[PDB]
């Protein structure tokens, strides 16, 4: 199903009006408040004092169709950017006026028009209607893709239009938003209904509106090409955005008369329906992530916190990654038991943080595979779960496994181990400590002994997404910094943003480590070429482990382990957004710091220009030990 | 109440156009209320207008009337909020108004339209920004122009041509067009850019002069050879919505304003007549054929005003 409304600047009757488009199947209206041609003058005598009513009455509908079905639109004659003071003084009282009437109605949302570039006092004016009570009622901004003066024929003797090579100057309708939106302060009440032309621009332009709050997109009737039988068709290029429309979820709105006069405007609607539906189906990874896109989460920290018992049920609820481990240690296994030694020789298994103990059965799998003997320690400081593996050990394991309630760091093991299993990986991979968590239990690994994982590495790339920066920017909270929430990690899915660059590594760790002095303090200067003008928003954060050789696990897209939905990406804020250019590097500085007490990340970027140094001495957010 | 004839007329009066035989047609659109809609009215007799009882004939339209024009004696066009034009034929006896075709062609409100020399042809202006040439013999658009980059304010036809025509809209753009020519409109206007183009009107007998009205309330008289605008005075305190030379050997001009003013002006554009009679904007204005000295206006105060003009 799709989300779709009519678009009219002509409404005689608003009862008869609705009924048609509900008949024609829309869940929506897009309407004039006021009569578009009926201008209003406030000032000057005598047209001032014109006897009303000014409009029709809020008693023509249900004040739940006003709620649910009607969506608000600005008169076309009000314009207040205008050169003359008297035009901009008269437009100023009507936007308010107009305004003030859509709250009164209580509309669910109302269009409001960026056809040019200064629209500077459009945004004050309705900026003060923001800052008049507080209302969730939603402004759509129209901007199209395309500036209409890059759009007009070259049918001007005099006045040809200009075929030279324009990569900024295509891309100016997005400056438009931008320098509005910002003068708005990024207010969650101001989004774009994107209208679409019959030429579209390039990929690049298109490109721009990746992580922009786009509510709706608007589908003009004369974009549609006529099929054989006469039916309203799209071109496939047309086609592919509106299906980068669909994954962005925006509602969809027709305007212009009924060109396809033969059918019904449910014409329009089915064509729309029938590509939703002839959309590719979600793989699991898009239905596991099916409420979580771009809803952001605290990392969990399993080491200072002790996680629910629901918690380890989504740990469990993902078999590749237990698959993945079973043939790490299946593997190892045959690589430290020769055939002869089979009966003779039983391995030293301990599974540090074993939770519920899906490791155990891994490792207990791995070995009824490798047909392997194996002596099994199942380390957990967490003593609810702790709970939970010794009625597995009582019931079910038996003697085989030894449940040991401690902390790996303190524990005194009673024999040294062949290998160690672990799953102390965060979405940033070393976010939980577990390099210092395995770095406390190395000392009883025999001198021979494996470390399942070998390896892990963090990888960060600059992202675009306004949503996603004011989503962090309204995460502000009473008794803290009043900028908090931009110095800590959040993990989320990402969905409406913008890749800016290929994801470079940043820290990577290896157990067991051999250096004389290990220190898991990082300081990694990268360097992002960047081939768009863009806004920088943050830093998405990725990792991928070797578990044993080949045995890999990766949330990097790039090779993304394939069904694994055991961690969404980490997102690294910044407190101010930078605007890049095309050509342009941004260079970023990431710093992991360590006390006796706490583990923390400092980030900055030093380029194109510089940021704060951001979670300074982890004043904003640490990670326990 | 004629056959079919409206027991009330809509409060806003948009058009007043006198035919040859001194005939009024008017206009009226519902621009407040609960329905927002339009109708067509003759009044053969000028002065007992706007009761709607002692008119002629009239009719209702589907939706609002943003402007109208005269076609022969017989054909009023019309220019619909639909986005659709519409032709309305007098009856024989014309007694009552039948649409003889309403085509929604235009994307948008239909602001503006003019009808070519021929009276075969006919030029509309919308908000969708395009101007498209039709065929009211043929009932079809024959050319459809995307030449404008904002909404389209003013469409006026060459008083003897039939392939040109001025457009004016919201782009600063002032185009005169020949269909003639391969790329069709020429931007045409002052030295130094300024005010957007309201108002359009073409000189009766010097065929190669109009005269454009800016929001700013200055009426400004162009020669389309000398490229440059000759002559400007700032006649209205608002917008000019309105141009309209007189029948006169030498033409006098009929300035309308959202001041909801009427001013009369000569060649020089000087002023001999002012008219506060109108409360609320004033729409359009008509020099009856009968009296040449008399001037009919109408404001969307619902006032029907008759001038005698000096
Ligand atoms: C299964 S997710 C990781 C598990 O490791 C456990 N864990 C984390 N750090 C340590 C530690 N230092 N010693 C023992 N168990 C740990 C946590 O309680 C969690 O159940």
């Amino acid at each position: 199903r799709v989300s779709s409304g009519r678009d009219l600047n002509c409404v005689p009757e608003i009862a008869d009006t609705l009924g048609a488009v509900a008949k024609q199947g829309f869940d929506f209206l897009c309407m004039p408040v006021f009569h578009p041609r009926f201008k209003r003058e406030f000032i000057q005598e005598p047209a001032k004092n014109r006897p009303g009513p000014q409009t029709r009455s809020d008693l023509l509908l249900s004040g739940r169709d006003w709620n649910t079905l009607i969506v608000g639109k600005l008169s076309p004659w009000i314009r207040p950017d205008s050169k003359v003071e008297k035009i901009r003084r008269n437009s100023e009282a009507a936007m308010l006026q107009e305004l003030n009437f859509g709250a009164y109605l209580g509309l669910p949302a109302f269009l409001l028009p960026l056809n040019q570039e200064d629209n500077t006092n459009l945004a004050r004016v309705l900026t003060n209607h923001i800052h008049t009570g507080h209302h969730s009622s939603m402004f759509w901004m129209r901007v199209p893709l395309v500036a209409p003066e890059d759009l007009r024929d070259d049918i001007i003797e005099n006045a040809p239009t200009t075929h030279t090579e324009e990569y900024s100057g295509e891309e100016k309708t997005w400056m438009w938003w931008h320098n509005f939106r910002t003068l708005c302060d990024y207010s969650k009440r101001i989004a774009v209904a994107l209208e679409i032309g019959a030429d579209l621009p390039s990929n690049h332009v298109i490109d721009r509106w990746l992580g922009e709050p786009i509510k709706a997109a608007i589908l003009p009737t004369s974009i549609f090409l006529t099929n054989k039988k006469g039916f309203p068709v799209l071109s496939k290029m047309h086609q592919r955005l509106i299906f980068r429309l669909l994954k962005l979820e925006v509602q969809f709105i027709i305007t212009g008369t009924n060109h396809h006069s033969e059918k019904e405007f449910c014409s329009y609607l089915q064509y729309l329906e029938y590509l939703s539906q002839n959309r590719p189906p979600p793989n699991a990874y898009e239905l596991f992530a099916k409420g979580y896109e771009d809803y952001l989460q605290s990392p969990l920290q399993p080491l200072m916190d002790n996680l629910e018992s629901q918690t380890y049920e989504v740990f469990e609820k993902d078999p590749i990654k237990y698959s993945q481990y079973q043939q790490a240690i299946y593997k190892c296994l045959l690589d430290r038991v020769p055939e002869e030694e089979k009966d003779t020789n039983v391995q030293v298994l301990m599974v540090l943080g074993a939770g519920r103990g899906p490791l155990v059965n891994a490792s207990l799998r791995a070995a009824k595979q490798a047909d392997r003997r194996i002596k099994l320690y199942a380390v957990e400081k967490n003593p609810n779960a702790v709970v939970t593996l010794e009625n597995w050990q009582f019931e079910e394991w038996g003697s085989q496994v030894t449940v040991v309630s401690s902390d790996m760091r303190e524990w005194v093991a009673p024999e040294k181990a062949d290998i160690i299993v672990s799953e102390l990986l965060g979405s940033f991979a070393d976010n939980e400590l577990s390099p210092e968590c395995l770095d406390g239990a190395q000392h009883f690994l025999k001198d021979d002994g494996v470390s399942i994982p070998g390896e892990y590495t963090s990888f960060l790339a600059p992202i675009s997404s306004s949503k996603l920066y004011n989503e962090v920017r309204a995460c502000r909270e009473k008794d803290r910094d009043p900028e908090a929430q931009f110095e800590m990690p959040y993990v989320v899915r990402l969905h409406n943003f913008h890749q800016l660059s290929a994801p470079q590594p940043c820290f990577t760790f290896s157990h067991p480590n051999r250096d004389p002095m290990i220190d898991n303090n990082r300081y990694c200067t990268l360097e992002f070429p960047v081939e768009v003008n863009t806004v920088l928003h943050g830093f998405a954060g990725y990792f991928e482990t070797v578990l044993y050789q080949d045995i890999t696990l990766s949330i990097r897209p790039e090779t993304h382990s394939p069904g694994m939905f055991s961690w969404f990406p980490i997102l690294f804020p910044i407190k101010q957004p930078i605007t890049v250019r095309e050509g342009q590097t941004i260079c970023v500085r990431f710093w992991r710091c360590s006390n006796s007490k706490k583990v923390w990340y400092e980030w900055a970027v030093t380029a194109p220009v510089c940021s704060a140094i951001h979670n300074p001495t982890g004043r904003s957010y640490t990670i326990g030990l | 109440l004629p056959p079919n004839a409206p027991a009330c007329m809509e409060r806003q009066l948009e058009a007043a156009r006198y035919r040859s035989d001194g005939a009024l047609l008017l206009g009226a659109s519902s621009l407040s209320g609960r329905c927002w809609a339009g109708s067509l009215w003759l009044f053969k007799d000028p002065c007992a207008a706007p009761n709607e009882g002692f008119c002629s004939a009239g009719v209702q339209t589907e939706a609002g009337v943003a402007d109208l024009t005269w076609v022969g004696e017989r054909g009023i066009l019309v220019a619909s909020d639909s986005g659709a034009v519409e032709l309305w034929e007098l009856d024989e006896n014309e007694t009552l108004i039948v649409s003889k075709f309403c085509k929604y062609e235009h994307d948008d409100i239909v602001s503006t339209v003019s009808v070519l020399s021929s009276g075969t042809q006919a030029v509309s202006g919308s908000k969708d920004i395009c101007i498209k040439v039709w065929d009211l013999a043929q009932q079809v658009v024959l050319s459809s122009y995307r030449a404008h980059a904002a909404q389209v304010t003013c469409v006026a036809a060459s008083p003897h041509k039939d392939s040109v025509f001025l457009s004016c809209s919201e782009d600063n753009r002032i185009l005169l067009w020949d269909t003639r020519c391969p790329k069709p409109a020429s931007q045409i206007g002052c030295s130094a850019p300024g005010y957007l183009p309201t108002s359009l009107a073409w000189h009766p007998q010097q065929s190669e002069v109009f005269v454009f009205g800016d929001e700013n309330g200055t009426v400004s008289l162009v020669d389309t050879k000398s490229t440059s605008c000759v002559l400007s005075s700032a006649v209205h305190s608002q917008c000019v919505t309105g141009l309209v030379f007189s029948p006169h050997s030498v033409p006098f001009l009929a300035s309308l304003s959202e001041d909801c003013s009427l001013a009369v002006l000569d060649s020089s554009l000087s002023e001999l007549f002012r008219s506060q009679a109108h409360r609320d904007f004033v729409r359009d204005a008509t020099w009856s054929p009968l009296n040449h000295s008399l001037l009919t206006t109408v404001g969307w105060d619902h006032q029907v005003v008759h001038h005698v003009v000096p």
